[PDB]
């Protein structure tokens, strides 16, 4: 038909299929989830082990955009690291401009505007990656935003990206996440990770968890191995 | 950056051919040059009462002694408005005088030719009808998207323009006062227009020794009485 | 090639511009704004499909400046992109011409932005149409609407989205009979317009209503408590 | 057609690079030989009519005093590289004040082979791949060396190499005549044997050009006098 | 820059020709008849008028005839759009000549200057070529009275007499018969052009409005260019209508 | 069909065939293998000759004192990118006056390959890389892809018939950590054997290696030092 | 041209009736006739799995009377009327969709293109229904010449089995026709009702004129 | 227009039947017919290396009745209903795809081409299946026309060779037709079972 | 793993059946075909299949008694019956084998699968030649019968007994040219699988 060839050419129904196909590439990526509470925001990501030949800590899926701003990306890892440095340039230029840390709503806007700029031009291609952006502050509080390949940000009490999303979002709705504390939320995050992954296609994986909130003193910090193993044992109590 | 307008196997430009077919189906517009003034009567038709007639006007002046009407696309016309008005400004910058209509239409029609050559751009979809007053002699010119500008005593443009030209061919002749020029421009406008005719449906303006001025809906209603 | 890039069709039309109009109905929303005597009111539907979705982060009512309100009907990606540039153009007015931009000159520069997308085949047009309100100190309240083609005109009331002709048809009932337009009365017609066409009876949490008045030139979105006060009292009569 | 010069094959190879090597089969045959006593180069003038002057045909060009060169494939693309290779060779002596290793000669020329593209380039960018194959012979601190390049830019050290239309049967013939310590004069004899077999015309003193470089003598082109003494030894 | 939208106007035909150039001359072939004659005492350039309507104004000058400079003039056959830019560029080129050399431009220099611009657009740039063919008249200090002809491909040549547009081959055939080289003067060439105009034009009732005639001659050290008034052309019609029938 | 013409146009499944054709270009090159211990790192490179008379090509490129790399893919695409890798490493010692971290170099390699993808008209770099280096944290084996993806690795084998080596790399992975420099060469050359045909196996002419270590800078071996390394290894 | 006022009245009455004709077949016939032929195909008459007893063998020697197949001829009472009814109504659907074709345009015709692609599939149904009309009448012309030749030949008995093969093809078509005609009712409902919005609205009529 | 809800409810039950029938058609009918016809080719009634039992030594008068070949036709007695079974099963798959095909639009039409090849293959199978039973009818027609022209022309001994070859040709074609129907199951069952994710859900889940 | 109800026992009946087609076809492609090419060469070396001059075969016409077939041609037709029957089965098994080999294809154009389709396209040309000649086996006898018939209708017309004689030569030569096509059938089909068998999928998980 030739209508879906370029993003600058509209479909007969008034849509851009090039942006839609970039979203279908995100559905093949591994699952990553996050939840915000009064104490902070808890991150988790399923990092698939491709081979035993890879060193521990390889293919880190927990991205740090800014001191108070964490990020988890599911999609093409080439466009992921691209936007990763670009999002850091926007946060660095912000502090080079206004002299403090950019709020999460203002950062999600500038990044999403940079994502939508490539959907207009036919000489470039849109991003094939989708990601969530958490933050915490004493004036704002725990905040969680997700940006799609089309460059639109939505506020979320919780979100799930990658292959399995709607299934993980319903499990979060079954229990109130607001009054919980990040110590109890990571217990549910690891619980959902074990529910999402079964042995059918994928073989093995590793739990990559991250915290921001009162426990981390409002700064983006990875979860240590000691607490990670103890958080797994809390999920090892059930599985079922 | 490659030219979208190319020569057909018959030699004619394909892109400008649809430009002339676009302005042929626009809003009906007529004009007449008679005696010391030129009458411009166009069609502004609103699809509902919610529409405010004072917000958007189709008849716009280029300068004091010059005015212009149009039949064709809306957006391409306001691009012509800005550039033609800025051309009259850059004129008054250099020459510090009111611009002659012949020189105004010439360099504005050259802008229409730039997009029949430069790549990645479509030609204009608007056919301009220019009115001007210089040195005591009235001016009525007609320009199309092709870039070729002509001169006419009276003409018609827009939907059913062939009838308006034949009507003025029969009725209109020399020795018509400005009062008769308005009345004659209304009669040829009654033919192309269909339905009830009010002061809001038609937008009329004239240019005379006092310059180009647009008619208020009050005096238009006086001419709707078939008086002058 | 007339249906791929923007070039003259055999009849002289532009199909890429027409598909930009068909991209408006793809949003799945309907908005209405009525110009009143001393006021201008915008009423749009607030959609929160997910329980986890934060309602405070989903807003269809946008603020271009203090005295100008905004609402976007169309593709959400194109909508938030134009408003950012609309705020870039509105601030460029004050940095240049010195005073708060009027709603007419604001819709003109925004329309000129869509004119560049139309004439040039390099950049595609945006599938969103902007509806702007405000109050000019001379002619009073000003309510305008700009389509992706670049057309704008003064409207006594505006309609956009899925419901267009039917929304205008109810607005014709009020203007032809020449009713009296006041702050409450215009909210009476705006809620009734969207409620009767969609067969809903909107709740205060289901909608968001921006308002501007002569006494309150600053644009403000009504609170659910006030919307409820403007609901049951509307349902009273 | 319906593709760019940068478009990959379903097998992952550039069409423009594939057709570039296929165009060398239309060029002129030149056979280089590397020996312990030097590097031998031979090429045919390919005279299709007596009206032409053989002096205007130079298929063996001299890059440096001890460094020679050979030519085949498209003539138009070679004259651009022969000049560029000379300039970079002198830029070496202008910088390091020494003779460039023939491996670095092949290295500097191989850089400009795949630079070709369309977008994100300068006005000095090449549209189409080189249709020329080159042979760089010479003597340096490591002794006589003979190298070869293709349109893709790959340079490889070779004991013997043949280029041109006849390179198919000549390269297979070089493996037969080349054994162990065979000298320059013996390689010259075997060069004329293979070259006379692969050409369609008769071997004459003025029909072919012969040039050799030695460790104790600079690159030298044999004149008509010496060429008559060389062909006599057949 | 999607490839599928490029026609690649630089493609040669299997016979070694350019398509966009050949289609340009065909559009010129439909233009009205325009001719010129080089004579001893002056140059003559006349043309017809294809646009005829009772409501036309034409209160200015000629239609297809333009004035390049004081000592030169030109006619036009082709698309009136591309003619306006060429007329502007020719005047710009002839004026840029006045910058450096500060003398009236020789008729040979102005022709080869525009043709170098025509060739450049067919060589590269991707823009369509020009659809206008131009005739040139004037006087210079070296060669004197001059008449030239230009093609949209950039090719040009000198001519004693020629014709462009409609009925070109018909007028050229008559120029090979009646035209006397080095004998007929500007006065005799005027009656000859009117004779060729009337016979080659199948449209009857030739009027001073329907045709246009312009003369350029050098008198007392000053180039004199004029366009004959409709009454003066009507007088020539009265002269030719006795020498046609009577 | 018409979606393989360029990189920018997405397939209806959201895939770019030109990136796939670039990833299949790397598998058409020579087969090289590399591994690291808790101390040293060894890169075993297979050299091919264009013809029988031609000398073997060089698959090893020296980058930094502690860093080395093996190239598999289009030769010239590696060379332009090698000029980029060496420039960044020279810039590291030009600015920071310290050896560039191998993880930071590979991140710059991907950024260079991310530039051509998102833009129309510019081809991605169709060469793959197996790079090794030693730093304060020990040796590291990294692999890159023309898709711009890059991973951290204990040991890898790239090129044709690499799984027979990777299967060998899985079984002896437990030993790779505690072996010393002489054993890493024995396991590295025996790992190369699985990528090789059943006729031509091991000759010091077409087989070369390189080694980086704790206090040992990266050093390239060709023939003289490789001959005793092949001795005492039974295939 | 020139036209009488009643000439347009004949078109308007035609347009209103043609509208209701397509409205009835869509919202009455299409849903109800699927379960019709579904129960017919599942009815014991069309559900017989034994085709050996459904054959009509005839003796091949005051010669005995030679009838046709009572099953095939009687089972046409289920098939034949649905064949004529579906074809008659598909014509009205074709006529209705063709009547909604707006002024023919060289662009913006996508709404017309959806109509044309539906016209091709509805006419494809009509074509297979016409093939069923052929099979109904062909069985009587083919078997007539087949049995008579089987009657003219007492030397070759297996023509009766050849005549039996026409019986298996007949009853095999009887189940195949009610299966295809039911599939037609199903395909027509799914194609028409889903694309009904585009056929009823081929043009937005937003033209700026 | 105005949608009739009780008209859609009837069709909605029908597609659930088409899905339920397809459910048991893939998991039960398809694999069982593969093993059934595989044992039928292993049966000596079908596969025979020695064709001498098909000899038709016609002799050439009062004449008399001539029947068909017992071994061929009794073998055709099994082949014909199996042709009728596959036609009904392939029509159920086609009808099921007809409601699994999306609406008529131009775009996102790639990836459903696999679904287009499913009934494109069955269309070629239907053409073969119609020709399979047609050759059975032609066998009775051609063999009979050869004997009738033999009874009319006893002086031509070639008609003995016609029936002899037509008998051998048909029996050879019988096992060839079984190889077509059985393998048609295997090819169709392999295409659908692998593609079943995008065949039942071309656009996925809503 | 299907969303439907799938009998695993009958599922395994397909697993074994598909492995039976694969195991048999691999032996037919790389063994049966090349081994019979050599046996078909010895066939053309047989004096029955090496004959230039057909003058030996004359029409045994008494033109009234029955006119039988040509015994020498029938014996040679019997040698073809196992050849024609096998190669028809070969095109039928490999056709199925081609589709079984084709893995899950989501979207796009795989050059390997496209070649596998081009293989069957070349196999249909052989299938047309096999259907034609297999029908000609009975047609040789049918046209011979109608020719002896026309010879009986016109006993004094020599055009028919010249026709019957030339039909005999046309029978044998269409037979011997068929053996060359049977060899070319096994040759090309084996050359297809021998030159490249690789591309049909993208393995190495």
């Amino acid at each position: 038909t030739g209508y879906d060839l370029s993003a600058s050419t509209f479909s007969p129904d008034g849509r851009v299929f090039q942006v839609e196909y970039a979203m279908k590439a995100v559905e093949n990526s591994s699952t990553a989830i996050g939840i915000r509470c009064k104490d902070g925001v808890v991150f988790g990501v399923e990092k698939l082990v491709l081979s035993k030949l890879y060193e521990e800590g390889s293919n880190k899926r927990l991205f740090n955009v800014d001191r108070h701003v964490g990020m988890a990306v599911a999609g093409l890892l080439a466009d992921a690291r691209s936007l990763a440095d670009i999002a850091r340039e926007e946060a660095s230029n912000f502090r080079s401009n206004f002299g403090y840390n950019i709020p999460l709503k203002h950062l999600a806007d500038r990044v999403a505007m940079y994502v939508h700029a490539y959907t207009l031009y036919s000489a470039v291609r849109p991003f094939g990656c989708s990601f969530m952006l958490g933050s915490y502050s004493v004036n704002d509080g725990a905040q969680l935003y997700m940006i799609d390949p089309s460059g639109v940000s939505y506020g979320y009490w919780g979100c799930a990206i990658g292959k399995a999303r709607q299934a993980a979002k319903t499990e979060i709705e079954k229990l109130q996440m607001k009054e919980m504390t990040c110590r109890d939320v990571v217990k549910e995050v690891a619980k959902i990770i074990y529910i999402v992954h079964d042995e059918v296609k994928d073989k093995a994986f590793e739990l990559e968890l991250s915290w921001v909130g009162e426990i981390t003193n409002g700064r983006h910090e990875i979860v240590p191995k000691d607490v990670r193993e103890e958080a797994e044992k809390y999920a090892k109590e059930s599985l079922k | 950056s490659f030219s979208l307008t190319t020569f057909s196997p018959s030699g004619k430009l394909v892109q400008i051919e649809y430009a002339l077919a676009a302005v042929a189906g626009g809003a009906p517009s007529v004009g007449i040059k008679a005696a010391n003034g030129v009458v411009l009567a166009t069609e502004k038709k609103q699809k509902s009462i919610l529409y405010d007639e004072r917000s958007v006007h189709k008849v716009e002046p280029i300068t004091k002694h010059i005015g212009l009407v149009y039949s064709g696309m809306g957006p391409d016309y306001r691009v012509l408005v800005h550039r033609a008005r800025k051309l009259a400004q850059q004129y008054y910058l250099v020459y510090q005088e009111p611009i002659p209509t012949a020189q105004l239409v010439q360099r504005v029609a050259s802008v229409m030719q730039e997009y029949t050559q430069s790549g990645g751009v479509r030609p204009f979809g608007v056919s301009l009808l220019i009115c001007g007053w210089n040195e005591g002699r009235p001016y009525l010119f007609q320009s199309d998207p092709s870039g070729a500008y002509f001169a006419w005593k009276a003409t018609a443009m827009g939907k059913n323009y062939v009838n308006g030209k034949t009507f003025l061919e029969k009725r209109y002749n020399e020795d018509l006062e400005l009062e008769d020029a308005i009345h004659t421009a209304i009669l040829t406008l009654k033919e192309s227009f269909e339905g009830q005719m009010t002061e809001d449906n038609i937008e009329v303006g004239i240019c005379n020794e006092a310059g180009f001025r647009r008619l208020t809906p009050t005096e238009v209603k006086d001419y709707l009485a078939a008086i002058a | 090639f007339d249906r791929h890039i923007t070039i003259f069709s055999p009849e002289g039309r532009l199909y890429q511009v027409e598909y930009a109009f068909k991209a408006i109905n793809q949003g799945g929303l309907t908005s209405v704004a009525v110009r009143g005597k001393d006021c201008a009111v915008i009423v749009t539907q607030k959609k929160v499909p997910d329980k986890l979705l934060d309602s405070s982060t989903v807003t269809h009512l946008f603020k271009i400046t203090e005295n100008i309100g905004c609402v976007m009907t169309g593709m959400t990606a194109d909508s938030r992109s134009q408003v950012q540039r609309a705020r870039y153009e509105a601030a460029n007015w004050k940095y240049k011409y010195g005073y708060e931009i009027p709603v007419d000159m604001l819709c003109k520069r925004i329309a000129d932005i869509s004119q560049v997308y139309t004439q040039n085949a390099e950049m595609r047009p945006l599938g969103c149409c902007m509806i702007l309100i405000g109050i000019d100190e001379e002619q009073g309240p000003q309510v305008y609407k700009c389509d992706p083609a670049g057309y704008y005109c003064g409207f006594k009331a505006t309609a956009a989205g899925v419901k267009q002709t039917e929304s205008t048809s109810f607005l014709e009932k009020k203007v032809k009979k020449k009713f009296d337009w006041t702050f409450e009365q215009t909210v009476e017609t705006a809620i009734t317009c969207l409620s009767t066409v969609l067969s809903i009876d909107f709740k205060p949490s289901e909608i968001e209503v921006g308002v501007v008045t002569v006494e309150n030139p600053k644009f403000r979105i009504l609170t659910e408590a006030e919307i409820d006060a403007h609901l049951v009292a509307l349902a009273e009569r | 057609y319906d593709r760019g010069v940068n478009t990959f094959s379903p097998e992952g190879r550039l069409f423009q690079v594939e057709y570039a090597i296929e165009a060398i089969k239309l060029g002129s045959t030149a056979i280089g030989i590397q020996t312990s006593e030097g590097v031998c180069l031979a090429v045919e003038k390919r005279i299709t009519s007596p009206l032409m002057e053989p002096s205007s045909i130079e298929k063996i060009v001299e890059i440096d005093a001890h460094i020679g060169c050979a030519m085949s494939g498209l003539i138009a693309d070679a004259k651009t590289l022969i000049d560029k290779a000379r300039v970079e060779t002198q830029n070496h002596w202008f910088t390091y004040n020494e003779t460039m290793t023939v491996e670095s000669v092949t290295q500097a020329v191989s850089n400009l082979a795949l630079q070709f593209g369309e977008e994100d380039a300068d006005p000095g960018a090449m549209s189409r791949p080189f249709g020329v194959a080159l042979l760089f012979g010479g003597v340096d601190e490591k002794g006589p060396q003979l190298f070869h390049m293709d349109p893709s830019g790959t340079f490889v050290q070779c004991d013997a190499r043949a280029i041109g239309s006849a390179s198919e049967g000549a390269q297979s013939s070089l493996q037969e005549v080349y054994h162990k310590s065979m000298t320059l004069k013996e390689a010259i004899k075997s060069s004329l044997i293979i070259l006379k077999q692969v050409m369609e015309e008769k071997l004459n003193a003025t029909n072919i050009e012969l040039a050799t470089v030695q460790p104790g003598q600079n690159f030298h082109m044999f004149t008509k006098e010496e060429l008559e003494e060389v062909i006599k030894d057949i | 820059m999607s490839r599928r939208y490029d026609s690649r106007t630089t493609i040669f035909s299997p016979e070694g020709r350019l398509y966009q150039v050949e289609y340009a001359m065909e559009a010129i072939g439909h233009a009205g008849t325009c001719l010129g004659i080089l004579a001893n005492d002056g140059v003559l350039l006349a043309a017809e008028r294809r646009n005829i309507h009772k409501l036309l104004d034409e209160v200015f000058f000629s239609e297809k005839i333009y004035k390049l400079n004081e000592d030169m003039a030109c006619s036009v056959a082709g698309i009136t759009s591309d003619a306006n830019v060429l007329t502007n560029e020719l005047r710009l080129i002839a004026q840029r000549y006045l910058l450096q050399y500060q003398e009236p431009i020789p008729c040979e220099q102005l022709v080869t200057a525009l043709c170098d611009i025509k060739q450049a657009y067919t060589q590269f740039g991707g823009k369509r070529p020009f659809g206008v063919s131009l005739l040139y008249i004037g006087w210079d200090k070296h060669y004197g009275f001059q008449l030239y002809q230009s093609d949209p491909s950039g090719n040009y040549g000198g001519w004693k007499a020629t014709c462009i547009g409609n009925n070109s081959a018909a007028a050229v055939s008559m120029l090979k018969q009646d035209y006397k080289e080095g004998e007929m003067t500007l006065k005799s060439a005027l009656a000859l052009a009117i004779k060729v105009l009337n016979k080659t034009m199948d449209v009857s009732k030739l009027s001073a409005e329907k045709v246009e005639i312009a003369t350029l001659t050098r008198e007392n050290g000053k180039t004199v260019i004029r366009v004959l008034k409709q009454k003066e052309v009507e007088q020539l019609i009265k002269k030719h209508e006795e020498e046609e029938a009577k | 069909n018409q979606y393989d013409n360029d990189v920018t146009v997405w397939s209806p499944q959201g895939r770019i065939h030109q990136i796939e054709y670039a990833m299949e270009a790397v598998k058409q090159g020579s087969a090289t293998v590399g591994l690291k211990s808790k101390t040293h790192a060894v890169l075993v490179a297979l050299k091919r000759a264009q013809s029988e008379l031609a000398a073997h090509q060089k698959k090893i490129l020296h980058v930094d004192n502690h860093i080395g790399i093996s190239i598999a893919g289009l030769t010239a695409d590696a060379r332009l990118l090698c000029n980029f890798m060496r420039q960044e490493c020279l810039d590291s010692r030009f600015v920071f006056d310290r050896p560039l971290p191998v993880s930071r170099l590979v991140s710059l390699i991907g950024s260079k390959t991310q530039i051509p993808t998102q833009r129309y008209g510019r081809r991605p770099y169709g060469v793959g890389l197996l790079i090794a280096g030693y730093d304060d944290m020990g040796p590291h084996i990294f692999q890159t892809c023309p898709s711009a993806n890059y991973f951290d690795c204990r040991a890898m084998s790239i090129g044709a018939r690499s799984q027979s080596a990777r299967t060998y790399l899985e079984r002896h992975m437990s030993e790779f950590m505690e072996c010393n420099l002489n054993e890493l060469v024995k396991h590295g050359l025996r790992a190369l054997r699985e990528t090789l045909p059943a006729e031509q196996d091991l000759t010091t002419k077409n087989v070369s290696i390189g080694i980086v270590g704790k206090d040992l800078e990266f050093t390239i071996y060709d023939d003289d030092d490789v001959s005793p390394f092949l001795e005492g290894l039974e295939e | 041209v020139r036209l009488s006022g009643e000439a347009r009245k004949q078109v308007e009455v035609f347009r209103q009736n043609l509208f209701q004709e397509a409205e009835e077949f869509l919202y009455r016939f299409l849903p109800q006739k699927i379960i019709y032929l579904n129960q017919l195909l599942q009815e014991d008459s069309l559900n017989v799995a034994d085709l050996t007893s459904l054959r009509a063998p005839l003796d091949i020697p005051k010669c005995g009377f030679l009838p046709g197949n009572e099953k095939v001829l009687s089972l046409l009472a289920l098939v034949k009327p649905e064949v004529w009814t579906l074809k008659e109504k598909c014509i009205l659907v074709i006529t209705w969709i063709q009547h909604l074709i707006p002024k023919i345009e060289d662009g913006n015709d996508f709404g017309v293109a959806i109509q044309e692609k539906v016209l091709e599939r509805v006419n494809a149904v009509k074509t297979k229904v016409e093939a069923f009309q052929t099979t109904i009448s062909k069985y009587f012309s083919e078997r007539g010449d087949a049995v008579a030749k089987a009657s003219k030949e007492t030397h070759v008995m297996d023509y009766r089995a050849l005549v039996h093969e026409r019986d298996e093809a007949a009853y095999g078509e009887l189940r195949a026709m009610v299966l295809d005609l039911r599939a037609f009712y199903a395909e027509l409902y799914h194609i028409i009702s889903s694309n009904l919005e585009k056929i009823v609205n081929p043009k937005g009529e937003e033209k700026p004129s | 227009l105005r949608v009739q809800p009780e008209a859609q409810a009837k069709v909605d039950v029908f597609r659930e039947d088409l899905c339920t029938k397809t459910e048991n058609l893939l998991g039960s009918y398809f694999p069982k017919k593969i093993s059934e016809l595989d044992a039928f080719l292993k049966e000596p009634a079908l596969n025979e290396a020695n064709l001498s039992n098909l000899k038709a030594p016609l002799d050439i008068p009062p004449c008399g009745p001539v029947n068909c070949n017992e071994k061929i036709v009794v073998l055709l007695q099994r082949l014909k209903p199996e042709i009728k079974d596959v036609i009904e099963q392939l029509n159920l798959v086609t009808t099921w795809l007809q409601l699994q095909i999306p609406r008529i639009e131009d775009g996102n039409n790639f990836g459903v081409a696999v679904q287009e090849k499913v009934f494109e293959l069955m269309t070629s199978l239907h053409t073969k299946l119609e020709g399979f039973h047609t050759q059975i009818s032609k066998y009775f027609s051609e063999r009979g026309d050869a004997v009738t022209k033999a009874a009319k022309q006893p002086h031509v001994g070639d008609y003995r060779q016609l029936v002899h070859e037509l008998d051998e040709a048909e029996y050879r074609d019988i096992r060839l037709m079984v190889m077509e129907i059985r393998n048609a199951y295997a090819v169709l069952y392999d295409i659908i079972l692998k593609n079943f994710e995008k065949l039942k859900k071309p656009r996925g889940e809503t």
